[PDB]
């Protein structure tokens, strides 16, 4: 029963790879983050974790910028996130170097999820306990991506991800339309994070990113101060 | 061995061979392609506010939203030291959320030039402002720098330092430090490109965000 | 029990269990069809990526293109297949840089079959849970289909199929199979009629084509109108049929 | 208890890993092979015959050079492997030094080759067992036999796989030099050696002949069932 | 041949002893043991020798994951024009050839 | 020793491609409407056009697009700067059409990877000094495919045993074999 | 090596069924395995730590016993859990300034630092080799662009800036009663903010404190050099408090 449940190398009499699975419930159990696509542009919001007034507020950021084009946000672990953001970083360098073009969102969702994949096929390492959603704009064209702790990577128009996020992709469902601006997207992203704060919400513990045709930024707090109070 | 491995970087597998060529075709009198190199007249300032760079036709190269280079030598050394520098950079201000300082540039660049000992063959003039005020530098293919008020490099080089020493001062304004680079170049040339790097149009509180470019 | 964990332990009866329990994570995927005829070769596949808020972004899904003269469609884990079909098409282009030739489609077979028994022969390692399916042409044997499983092993077919429910697809392949009496629409037909048994909308199917015009190879990818042509077709003849 | 790492030795001294592999090669399908004056045979019993199969790729006897070739029973991608790597060295080898590879030497590579991988507990063995038939440069045909452990044999004719021991009962009593005075003599005696396992002759018996200074040669189902019809027209002959 | 060839092909082994030099002079001999410690266990985790491993420990843990050089870009070992047989690259690995 | 010479002019929508022919190929074809011509050494030529070959079909294959012009300019400049202490004894030339847009480029390099891009004419070769002046004379813009064909012919051949063109165009490419009466 | 021992809470590398890392948990008890508690405020234009100082016996030297370290000439330091952990990671912190000194010219800041020291931390949990370091760091330094500045990290691998920060033993009432203060009034002096440390430290801990018994130091606008206060000086601030 539990004896293919430790070793990462091992196959279920089933066929099933188990520590994987526990992995994806420790991406489960972390903060909601939420990712609607519109037209013209993309939005990423996710849930602060330093809820208090002792921690700063200019220290630590859950979304990060990878390029002018490409943006980033998570669920489950953040030293995990750290490092693949570095890499990616890198990547996009890399990449920029050899072809002096910008990196496309899908080839570098594609090096991410290579470089994620490893760390599944050996032993004595553990996988990394984190998913993430990628924004990217490029060729007069948003994008959406979600990548797996295994190392698979999904096209997205909404999606939620995090605790309660089946729920939230039910009102996702309901909510959705397809001619939609980056305005109504923001004001959605933000109503889907609502309904699972448990508490107050104010422009201190949350965050907010947008990508549209002049690239990807963070908003600041008065701005989500000025986008609460309009609901 | 064969089943070693592969790995990046330059690559040797043609020198003997180039060699005997060179030599066998020197002795017999027919000619091979050769690099472009470029050695026209770079100059640069440092005034009250901020550096001036002037070259005479772009030649300057972008490092950074407060660093600027001007290179003289083989074309693509300058290039491809100037783009890599440029992406370490890049990947430092986005880990730090800071704009660089001139010093970083001038250590990496002088670092990466001396580990090739003097076989790139890139001469640049590099120049900035930072929190700490301007700076400007002299690089030499070898790796050795001078931190200098001002700076020339190329064919009319003394024909620029001596309008430099005759007419320089300590704290000028922006204009005539612009005219007295203009001269500068048009003595020795005898049509010019000029940076100016101003503190008063940086913004050393606001954070780091990636440029257009 | 005691000899099933690792794959460089034999059982006393000398059989590898690590490496059966990694065919049996192939059973879960989605069907994936192969037919060959006399003027082409097809490969028909299940949509399992079916949700209101997906995106298509992609040329296709679970069938990639490997060179200017071969195609494969994949079963089993996503983030494996990736990597093997990166590998497949290194080594193509690795051996056109060498010879100056398109390498034969056989050769491919075996050199990516080899990297997949590496994985069970050595240990510390975990074998690739993918299936696969070829199809391709060249000039030494003509049109060809191929299959291969996560223990190393191929061979050559001239229909079959993989992923789940593969053993009903397999009898009806094997009853309705004419050999060297079938062309392109025949086998259309006949695939269309075996999916819709084992599983019928256009969208929850992908076909691909492999055909030879004017010495060059065509590989292409069917439209939503002509799968579903297809689909009405066979329902009107089978309403057709089983009215009389 | 011992049998659960490679190098570990049984209390009166057996390797169990190695025995394991060996289980594992006598579930193949037979193998026969049987040297003559001027030819060399070999047969392999198929086991099963799916009708939507191509049989071209799924044949168990190779050619590994001009002068050589092989059979084997067990895991196939094991021997797919083997043959790989002695494919390459006997190139390699033919390109160093022009000289024709030798069969014994071939036999030595690939017995050394499955011998190093019985040493380490990182690695397991190949669970497969190869015949090597062929002519040296002479014209003196050989046999050989290779065993997952890495040892090798000469013989004058054997059998492995599933059923092997009736097969070598068999040869034991039936070989005679009487019998391999001809190349349908010998070609006879393979195909009534097989035929004590096989449940139906022909049918799904693939056999293999090879003659001095000639190329490896694969008999037709057309050749197979009409020597099937000469030995049962010469057993209804005996029969009285 | 070229001057910088050797120069080139053992670089970060000179940079390796002149750090664990400076440093065993400075702080004593336990730094540079914990150093190679550390990574000789991080560069026991990879792919088999055949495929593209990347390195994410042993970059952190050595201070590479913010800089780019030309090995990084100039002839890239990922796209490799040349490949042998997977078995006989494991074996030379682990010496036995 | 010879090495040949190679140049290539842009006109209205159209773009053009020569080099002399009698001895081995000089000019070769990377994907559609884009080309690639090199004047050296007769082996450095070969390998550096299979090793072009092999990379753009890898790029072409993992990216699912055609490729650029100024992308493959990039291209040959990185594979020509790997090899910068011993290098090769070539000097490209491109010319082609934008895949979506259908505008002109044409560029070449030096032997390590130097870019220059014109709006008129590019010349390599050896004898890279002598057409230069007769290019300038007799080039004109907003010139229609038959006299870019007429005006490329000339330069090539009154500036030096035969000439191959390449017109290169929307629809379709034209080659043709020239001499001298 | 050894080889993992079978289990959800007993190797580093396993994932239990609700994806949680016991062994990192059970390293973020090793803090206060000490028995001591310090406390670091952040002020207007100062910064201080303060801490706790034990000497059980008589027979030692109590010179040689202190928790407070300088790392460079403007950075300061205090490790709060296992001893000889906290000092080799003050070897490797002091190791990583070097390097970032050498490589770039000028001093590390307090937040480079920091994430450097993290991103080590965070590898121990992910390879079965080696084992984290039962300890916790907090960093105070003075920016020239932005001023005091409070940093810490913790065994796990993650870092943070702080206004007002505790660890050890009693960390959440002081963390409670530092929210309520910071909730109450802002803009401290010098003197206030060392004042709040001892005053949080003295109510957590319900002592009355002799001038042997705490640990205290300061980076200041004026003088930015990392100090560490004497017997005279907290006897003053102790007085200051009585009054």
């Amino acid at each position: 029963e539990r004896g293919y449940s430790f070793s990462l190398t091992t196959f279920s009499p089933s066929g099933k790879l188990v520590q994987i699975e526990y992995a994806l419930a420790a991406v489960a159990g972390g903060a909601p983050s939420v990712g609607i696509k519109a037209a013209n542009g993309v939005v990423l919001a996710t849930e602060k974790k330093q809820k208090s007034i002792l921690y700063d507020e200019r220290s630590v950021h859950k979304v990060e910028p990878i390029t002018k084009h490409i943006g980033l946000v998570y669920s489950g672990m953040g030293p995990d996130y750290r490092v693949l953001v570095h890499r990616a970083r890198k990547l996009a360098q890399q990449y920029y170097l050899v072809y002096q073009e910008p990196i496309p969102t899908a080839q570098l969702v594609q090096r991410v999820a290579s470089v994620m994949q490893e760390y599944t096929q050996s032993g004595g390492v553990r996988p990394f306990g984190v998913s993430l959603l990628i924004c990217g704009w490029n060729e007069g064209r948003p994008y959406l991506f979600q990548s797996d702790p295994s190392g698979a990577y999904f096209a997205w128009k909404a999606t939620a991800m995090g605790k309660n996020y089946v729920n939230g992709k039910t009102f996702l469902e309901k909510r959705y339309n397809e001619d939609l601006e980056l305005e109504d997207a923001i004001h959605t992203a933000i109503l889907t994070l609502k309904e699972s704060f448990e508490g107050q919400m104010t422009e201190d513990n949350i965050e907010v990113g947008i990508c549209n045709e002049a690239g990807f930024r963070r908003l600041t707090p008065t701005e989500v101060k000025d986008y609460l109070a309009a609901i | 061995s064969v089943y070693a491995p592969p790995v990046g970087g330059f690559s040797f597998d043609n020198c003997r061979r180039n060699a005997v060529l060179e030599a066998d075709f020197a002795k017999r009198g027919y000619k091979l392609p050769k690099v472009r190199k470029t050695g026209t007249t770079i100059a640069g300032v440092v005034y009250k506010d901020g550096i001036v760079l002037g070259a005479d036709t772009s030649k300057i190269h972008f490092i950074s939203p407060n660093i600027y280079c001007c290179g003289a030598g083989t074309a693509a050394d300058t290039d491809m030291t100037t783009q890599l520098i440029s992406s370490n950079l890049e990947l430092h201000s986005l880990s730090t959320g800071r704009l660089p300082r001139v010093v970083t540039a001038n250590r990496m660049l002088k670092q990466m030039l001396f580990r090739y000992q003097g076989y790139i063959g890139a001469a640049l003039v590099l120049g900035g402002v930072d929190v700490t005020g301007p700076h400007l530098y002299s690089i030499y293919p070898h790796g050795s720098t001078d931190k200098l008020p001002y700076v020339t490099m190329g064919s009319g080089s003394l024909a620029a330092m001596a309008v430099f020493e005759d007419k320089f001062r300590p704290d000028m304004e922006e204009e005539e430090a612009k005219n007295l680079v203009s001269e500068a170049i048009a003595a020795g040339i005898f049509n010019i490109d000029l940076c100016v790097i101003s503190k008063n149009k940086l913004d050393f509180l606001r954070p780091y965000t990636v440029p257009n470019k | 029990r005691r000899y099933d964990s690792r794959t460089t332990i034999f059982s006393p009866e000398g059989r590898l269990y690590q490496v059966e329990y990694a065919m049996e994570a192939i059973g879960h995927a989605g069907t994936c069809l192969g037919i060959l005829a006399n003027d082409g070769v097809l490969l028909a596949a299940e949509r399992r990526n079916i949700h209101k808020l997906l995106d298509e972004v992609f040329f296709s899904e679970k069938i990639y293109k490997l060179n200017e003269d071969m195609a494969c469609s994949v079963a089993g884990i996503t983030s494996d297949a990736n990597v093997l079909t990166n590998e497949l098409r290194l080594i193509a282009q690795r051996y056109l840089l060498q010879y100056q030739e398109p390498i034969p489609c056989e050769q491919l077979v075996t050199a990516l079959c080899d990297i997949k028994q590496a994985y069970t022969q050595f240990g510390g390692k975990r074998p690739f849970g993918v299936s696969l399916l070829y199809i391709g042409w060249d000039k030494h044997y003509g049109f060809q289909l191929y299959q291969s499983d996560p223990s190393g092993n191929y061979g050559g077919w001239k229909a079959t199929c993989i992923g789940n429910n593969s053993a009903a697809a397999v009898s009806m392949l094997k009853q309705d199979y004419k050999e060297g009496e079938m062309t392109l629409k025949s086998a259309l037909a006949l695939a269309i009629k075996v999916l819709n048994k084992t599983m019928l909308s256009a969208e929850k199917v992908e076909i691909a084509t492999l055909t030879r015009e004017n010495g060059k190879t065509v590989i292409r990818v069917l439209k939503q109108k002509e799968v579903e042509q297809l689909i009405k077709k066979h329902e009107e003849e089978e309403a057709k049929a089983e009215r009389e | 208890s011992y049998d659960r790492a490679i190098t570990v030795f049984s209390p009166d001294g057996h390797l169990f890993q190695v025995e394991y592999a060996q289980e594992a090669v006598k579930k193949g399908s037979t193998a026969v092979g049987v040297r003559g004056r001027d030819i060399v045979v070999l047969g392999v019993e198929k086991k099963s015959v799916a009708k939507l199969q191509d049989e071209r790729t799924v044949r168990k006897i190779c050619a590994l050079d001009d002068n050589v070739c092989m059979a084997f029973a067990g895991l196939t991608a094991d021997a797919r492997i083997v043959i790989n790597r002695a494919r390459v060295e006997c190139q390699s080898h033919r390109l160093t030094v022009e000289d024709p590879v030798t069969v014994e030497y071939i036999t030595r590579y690939i017995a050394s080759l499955k011998q190093r991988y019985t040493q380490s507990n990182g690695r397991r063995p190949f669970g497969i067992s190869a015949l090597i038939v062929g002519f040296d440069f002479d014209g003196t045909p050989r046999l050989y036999q290779t065993d997952p452990s890495g040892t090798y044999h000469a013989w004058k004719a054997n059998a492995i796989g599933r059923g092997a021991k009736s097969v070598r009962e068999f040869l034991e009593k039936n070989y005679t030099d009487e019998a391999i005075e001809t190349d349908d003599l010998t070609i006879k005696l393979v195909i009534k050696a097989l035929l004590e396992v096989v449940q139906s002759g022909g049918k799904n018996i693939e056999l293999a002949v090879m003659r001095r200074d000639q190329s490896l040669k694969i008999l037709n189902p057309e050749e197979i069932e009409k020597y099937v019809a000469e030995i049962e027209k010469e057993k209804e002959e005996n029969e009285k | 041949s070229h001057p910088l060839e050797l120069s080139e092909k053992n670089f970060q082994l000179n940079q390796d002893k002149m750090n664990f030099s400076t440093l065993r002079n400075i702080q004593g001999l336990f730094a540079p043991l914990k150093l190679q410690m550390e990574f000789k266990a991080v560069q026991q985790v990879q792919r088999l020798p055949f495929l593209s491993s990347s390195n994410l420990s042993l970059d952190v843990l050595r201070g590479n994951d913010e800089t780019i050089g030309f090995e990084d870009i100039l002839n890239d070992p990922s796209q490799s024009e040349v490949m042998g047989e997977p078995h006989l690259m494991v074996e030379y690995k682990l010496g036995l050839l | 020793y010879n090495g040949g010479a190679v140049m290539a002019m842009k006109g209205k929508n159209c773009v053009a491609i020569a080099a002399d022919r009698r001895d081995f190929q000089k000019i070769f074809p990377m994907g559609d409407r884009l080309y690639i011509g090199l004047a050296g050494l007769a082996t450095d030529v070969q390998t550096v056009a299979q090793r072009l070959k092999f990379r753009l079909n890898l790029y072409e294959l993992k990216e699912g697009r055609q490729i650029k012009p100024y992308t493959l300019m990039s291209m040959v400049a990185n594979l020509l700067y790997e090899k910068r202490f011993g290098p090769y004894y070539t000097e490209p030339v491109i010319a082609g059409l934008d895949p979506k847009t259908f505008k002109p480029f044409i560029c070449s390099l030096d032997l390590i990877g130097c870019p220059m891009v014109t709006d008129d004419f590019v010349v390599s070769g050896t004898c890279a000094e002598q057409m230069y002046g007769m290019c300038e004379s007799l080039w004109e813009p907003n010139m229609d495919p038959d006299h870019l064909f007429e005006t490329i012919s000339q330069a090539m051949l009154n500036a030096v045993m035969g000439v191959i063109v390449h017109i290169i165009e929307k629809d379709k490419i034209t080659t043709r074999t020239l001499k001298a009466r | 090596s050894r080889g993992s021992s079978a289990g959800f809470d007993r190797h580093i590398t396993i994932f239990s069924p609700e994806g949680r890392l016991y062994q990192v948990e059970y390293a973020f008890k090793a803090i206060n395995q000490g028995g001591l508690t310090s406390v670091a405020v952040r002020g207007k234009d100062c910064a201080v730590i303060v801490t706790q100082k034990k000497v059980p016996d008589k027979l030692l030297d109590s010179s040689t016993v202190t928790h407070l370290f300088k790392i460079t000439e403007n950075i300061g330091c205090v490790m709060t859990g296992m001893t000889a952990d906290s000092r080799s990671q003050v070897q490797r912190a002091r190791y990583e300034a070097a390097n970032w000194k050498y490589k770039y010219g000028y001093e590390i800041p307090v937040d480079m630092l920091c994430k450097r020291i993290a991103d080590i931390s965070q590898v121990y949990t992910q390879n079965a080799e080696m084992r984290p370091l039962g300890c916790c760091m907090i960093l105070i330094g003075i920016d020239e662009e932005q001023g005091p500045q409070v940093y810490k990290c913790d065994p796990a691998g993650y870092y943070c800036g702080f206004k007002a920060t505790a660890a050890g033993v009693k960390q959440t009432e002081s963390t409670s009663f530092l929210e309520k203060k910071v909730k109450k009034k802002f803009d401290w002096t010098f003197e206030q903010t060392v004042e709040t440390a001892i005053t949080c430290l003295s109510t957590v801990l319900s002592i009355d404190f002799k001038p042997s018994e705490i640990e205290v130091g300061v980076v200041t606008v004026e003088n930015p050099k990392f100090r560490i206060l004497t017997e005279a000086e907290i006897d003053a601030h102790l007085v200051a408090l009585a009054e």
